[PDB]
């Protein structure tokens, strides 16, 4: 039951992207949210948003989300070259075969 | 007839002591024949209630 998301993704310095998570009625349906995740190259990952609304401490404004009933995306505001990373988004499902499913993850390109 | 009257002499006549009955001599179990199973784990599972 993992969520489909498209493969990657190519942007310009200075203007938004925009990435979606597409899911079933099963995983994203009945009122559960979808949570954000980062993947520096060679390094630690680190979250984005968690809540689909809320945001934590440590990242850029630029960042935003929200989810339109099956699917949900996100929009960078103002994308740079440390952008470089890759970008999870993470579910539920009703049982608990699937208390954490994850995506199998996007990538950007600046220029 | 001894045990039935708690006695060791009989006297002269008919006496009822027992009952017979005939045993059975084999069971048989009949059920419907389904196979689906019950989703138990559907409702004693879930996130959230
Ligand atoms: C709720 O989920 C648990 C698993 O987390 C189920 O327990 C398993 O049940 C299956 C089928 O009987 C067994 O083969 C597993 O060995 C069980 N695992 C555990 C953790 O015990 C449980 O059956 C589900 N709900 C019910 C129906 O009780």
């Amino acid at each position: 039951s993992v969520l489909t998301q498209p493969p990657s993704v190519s942007g310009a310095p200075g203007q938004r992207v925009t990435i979606s998570c597409t899911g079933s009625s099963s995983n994203i349906g009945a009122g559960f949210d979808v949570h954000w995740y980062q993947q520096l190259p060679g390094t630690a990952p680190k979250l984005l948003i968690y809540g689909n609304n809320n945001r934590p401490s440590g990242v850029p404004d630029r960042f935003s989300g929200s989810k339109s009933a099956t699917s949900a995306s996100l929009a960078i505001t103002g994308l740079q070259a440390e952008d470089e990373a890759d970008y999870y988004c993470q579910s539920s499902d009703s049982s608990l075969s699937g208390l954490y499913v994850f995506g199998t993850g996007t990538n950007v390109i600046v220029l | 007839t001894k045990c039935t009257l708690k006695s060791f002499t009989v006297e002269k006549g008919i006496y009822q002591t027992s009952n017979f009955r005939v045993q059975p001599t084999e069971s048989i179990v009949r059920f419907p024949n389904i196979t689906n199973l019950c989703p138990f784990g559907e409702v004693f599972n879930a996130t959230r209630f």
